[PDB]
């Protein structure tokens, strides 16, 4: 097979790359063959350019993209490759990981990422480990609203246990305030557990308004999907400190070992594509023409490809794009700026790491051991 | 009139998937909002939950759960407050009686040991205190009255509480339960 | 001293482009050449999409565009070639403009953040057949969809347009792709008491539920339809029951006039914006700048308050979703086995035009009663 990778910024070459596939999954009948360019800095013009002209040197039957960037655009970009090329293209990092609209369904695209509902459902799990069963959530008409509510709504409804949604508060950004009228809803809200949803910038406002309203303080604690924390590089303090939220994974993939599995992925899907059909997947790369005769056929292999796993790990993807079975993490805002782990989290399950002592005696109602 | 019996042995109740809401309650009143029957006759309990989906006719008749047991103070039963392991009181999971217990929060506590060794059906039901495999069964009086003339063995005990009235179902929208309730009203 | 702001756009020829300098030129003419000037940087449409990317990072980008327009090529390859850029854009935020492009998915700003159009979607249409409601004062209807984010997002759309108002849900029917006959469905719809029909698809689609219909004898008077603009064209047109209710859209064809205007916005956007301070120009080539553009957020929030009523497509506003605001559809009739305008529609509020109603069956212009 012919493939790809890119990597962009660090200011680096880096012998780790090769050191990442370390000659990966030799084994597999076929061979990935592979060719590296990285790129100092990026463009839409740039990516768009190298990754084509590479297609001109190279004919690589699929993608791995990354980047050293925070930027979110980029993903969005190589998911309209994907539509140009009808050639497969995943990112281990960055923008690329950072989500995106939704897939054309013609496309295909993979990302190192996830969605809303799968968070809320992280969310909930958090809470329920903690056992916090009261809660309210402060939203934004920012995408993804109610059905944040709807989903919460589901999922909160169908378990036996009473735990109570105190408030759900829709407040528009645009139409800034001289009211304060985010002050005052949040002010009266007496819920010790908050969920939060809303942009980066938002959240910066929002927590401002509660550390004046002082639902910021002691007892009370918040939780926050992945968009607010962002890349966690940058963390105004503006965020109370306990603030918990939930991001993508980092110490339990290297950038190489996250470039192994996607390298891994696209030959084990072509592994699986050619066990069903013994048929070569390579196709012509070159954009500028009309795309290459029997790309067509490669559809079937997304629909097959969707789930791909290796080292008995799964990378299945979801109708989105994003891994199917993506992996995640738990984190919190260590005192000062540190971003610090907590938990691992990953398919259906998650798991995370005046006094006066009293004694007693069983006895025939009054006290009873069970 | 022509009419079909529901395909689900439940009258109807919320269920299935999570996203946005989905489906909808199982059973013949789930056909009334399909549409596949227009109106409901059957003897339905008339409650609030269900009430905001449809318009629900005037009552004509009135019903409450009890005790049945071979010849219990109260609904509320000190014998029931206290339980034993060697007294059973026996009911059905997914009888709305069970619905009485998970939605309710002041008996809340109370639920669990009614949920040890439910049945699945009403014959077994009475079956087991007819056995006396059991030594207590808790159901609507409407039901069980009718069961206690037909034996005389098995008992019916207290007052009739948690009861209520059954109507006849139809859509918000369909102007006919106008007449049906001014008719209900004629026949009482 | 002067300052030099490009703009860049892909059209569908070179015409066109002469008529985007144009545009441009005029733009500049009739606003202060003193403080500000634009300039045109602009490259044809590339055979694939990765090319043009391309040539928006290389050919477009390294004039700094602060925005860039685009149109549907002569010839459409597949759908949306216009994805690939808004994406690229989007990548730094710079704001992206169609003329053309009626395409829903676009409406999410999740996946297309940069995107705005001079048009709107299918989605929005169900107002149109929402407002068609006033016209027939009945609450009971039947929703026929597709199953994709077009149908399910219409299905959002008359359900949205419904909950302010008393909930209404006298039917709802949903189907899925490929299959060629599909008449149980509608079996199920004759159970069903409301009389009026509506119905969303793609152009193979429209023709099975219209054959499908048809065997039902779903056409006959007391059964109504009305139905989108996409589906009655091309062969679902060749089967049309007589007497619906259609839809069709105006100036979605033309792209200059959309040119024109949608430049004249641009111009008033960015004569707004700086106004105010702390600007920064975008970013100089797609190489080297892994950062967005902070300006273009802002830049996006103008534009969509951007006002200027007069405009040779009409009034300019845009919905939250960037899509366009109060536009104007052409109600449309199956009178003879031929398309008639028996209204037309602009703004909020529906226009009644002379011409003959046509209704489907023995009416000139037609609840059922079930014994």
């Amino acid at each position: 097979m012919d493939i790809a990778v890119i990597l962009v910024g660090t200011t680096e070459e880096v012998a780790i790359k090769d050191v990442h596939e370390k000659d990966d999954f030799h084994h597999l009948p076929v061979t990935p063959r592979v060719e590296l360019v990285t790129m100092q800095e990026s463009d839409p013009k740039s990516i768009i350019t190298r990754i084509c002209d590479l297609m001109s040197d190279k004919k690589v039957q699929g993608v791995v993209f990354g980047d050293d960037t925070d930027q979110e655009a980029i993903a969005q970009i190589l998911d309209f490759i994907s539509v140009q090329t009808l050639t497969p293209i995943l990112g281990i990092h960055g923008g690329s990981s950072m989500i995106m609209a939704d897939k054309e369904e013609a496309s295909m695209f993979f990302q190192f990422g996830p969605s809303i509902e799968q968070q809320a459902s992280v969310m909930l799990n958090i809470m329920e480990e903690y056992d916090w069963y009261i809660f309210s959530i402060v939203t934004t008409y920012f995408p993804g609203y109610q059905d944040f509510e709807n989903k919460v709504r589901s999922t909160i409804e169908n378990s036996f246990v009473g735990w109570e949604l105190e408030e759900v508060i829709h407040l528009d950004m645009s139409l800034d305030d001289i009211d304060s009228k985010i002050q005052n809803q949040l002010k009266k809200l007496q819920s010790p557990v908050i969920l939060l949803y809303c942009t980066k910038e938002e959240a910066t406002y929002i927590f401002e308004v509660a550390h004046s309203v002082g639902l910021t303080g002691y007892g009370f604690t918040w939780i926050v999907p992945s968009l607010v924390a962002g890349d966690t590089d940058t963390v105004p303090d503006e965020f109370p400190t306990g603030l918990i939220s939930v991001s993508y994974d980092e110490w339990d993939y290297d950038l190489p070992a996250r470039v192994r599995d996607g390298i891994a992925i696209i030959t084990t899907a072509a592994s699986t594509m050619l066990s069903e059909h013994n048929s070569i997947p390579q196709s012509k790369s070159s954009c500028n023409n009309i795309q290459e005769s029997r790309v067509y056929e490669a559809h079937m292999l997304k629909r097959y490809l969707i789930n791909v796993t290796f080292e008995g790990r799964d990378l299945s993807f979801s109708e989105d794009g994003y891994q199917m079975h993506p992996k995640l993490v738990i984190i919190l805002l260590n005192q000062e700026r540190k971003w610090e782990r907590v938990g691992k989290y990953k398919d259906r399950s998650l798991k995370m790491w005046e006094h006066l002592s009293i004694v007693t005696l069983e006895e025939a109602p009054f006290v009873i051991v069970e | 009139y022509e009419v079909h019996l529901v395909a689900d042995g439940k009258f109807g109740t919320q269920e299935r998937v999570n996203n946005s809401n989905a489906a909808a309650w199982n059973g013949m009143m789930g056909e009334l909002l399909s549409g596949q029957a227009d109106m409901i006759v059957a003897p339905l309990t008339i409650n609030n939950e269900r009430a905001q989906y449809i318009e629900f006719s005037k009552p004509f008749k009135y019903q409450g759960l009890t005790i049945l047991v071979k010849k219990i103070t109260g609904i509320n039963d000190p014998r029931l407050r206290n339980p034993s392991d060697k007294f059973i009181y026996a009911t059905v999971k997914q009888s709305s009686v069970d619905i009485y217990f998970r939605r309710q929060v002041e008996l809340s506590t109370m639920y669990r040991h009614m949920e040890k060794h439910n049945y699945e059906s009403a014959a077994e039901a009475i079956q087991a205190v007819r056995d006396n495999k059991l030594h207590a069964f808790i159901w609507d009086s409407a039901v069980l009255e009718f069961e206690a003339s037909q034996k005389c063995d098995l008992v019916t005990t207290g007052e009739l509480f948690f009861r209520s009235g059954f109507g006849i179902g139809m859509r918000k929208d369909s102007p006919w339960k106008q007449e049906v309730s001014l008719n209900i009203l004629k026949s009482h | 001293d002067p300052k030099i702001v490009n703009i860049g756009a892909v059209l569908s020829t070179k015409k066109h482009e002469q008529i985007f300098r144009e545009a441009v030129n005029q733009a500049n003419f009739f606003h202060f050449t003193r403080k500000i000037q634009l300039n045109a940087t602009s490259v044809t449409h590339r055979p694939n999409a990765i090319q043009m990317a391309l040539s928006v990072c290389e050919d477009l980008i390294s004039s700094q565009v602060y925005a860039i327009l685009v149109s549907h090529p002569p010839a459409p390859t597949d759908h949306l070639t216009p994805t690939p850029i808004s994406y690229t854009a989007g990548f730094y935020r710079i704001p992206v403009i169609g003329l053309t492009t009626r395409m829903s998915i676009y409406s999410d700003k999740s996946i297309h953040l940069s995107f705005l159009r001079t048009v709107p979607p299918y989605s929005h249409q169900a107002l149109v057949w929402f407002e068609m409601m006033r016209l027939f004062n009945w609450n009971h209807v039947i929703l026929i969809v597709s199953d994709d984010h077009e149908g399910r997002a219409a299905q959002k759309k008359l359900e949205t347009l419904l909950e302010e108002k008393e909930s209404k849900a006298d039917k709802v029917l949903q189907f899925e792709p490929g299959t060629k006959n599909l008449t149980a469905l509608l079996l199920e719809a004759k159970e069903l008491e409301a009389r009026v029909i509506i119905l969303s698809a793609s152009e193979d689609d429209a023709t099975a539920v219209y054959k499908s219909a048809a065997m039902l004898d779903m056409t006959g008077a007391g059964y109504v339809w009305l139905v989108g603009e996409r589906e009655i064209s091309g062969s679902a047109l060749r089967y049309a029951p007589d007497g619906i209710i259609g839809l069709q859209l105006i100036n979605g064809k033309n792209e200059s006039a959309h040119i024109s205007d949608a430049v004249a916005v641009v111009a008033q956007a960015i004569h707004e914006l700086f106004e105010m301070e702390q600007i920064t120009d975008p970013p100089r080539g797609c190489v080297g700048n892994t950062n967005i553009w902070k300006t273009g957020p802002l830049f996006k929030r103008v534009l969509m308050s951007s006002k200027y009523p007069d405009g040779v497509t009409g009034r300019i506003e845009f919905n939250e979703d960037g899509d366009r605001k109060f536009a104007q559809y052409s109600i449309m009739n199956l009178q003879n086995r031929k398309l008639v305008q028996v209204g037309i529609f602009d703004g909020s509020y529906i226009i009644q035009n002379d011409r003959k109603i046509i209704w489907p069956g023995g009416e000139t212009e037609r609840y059922q009663m079930s014994t």
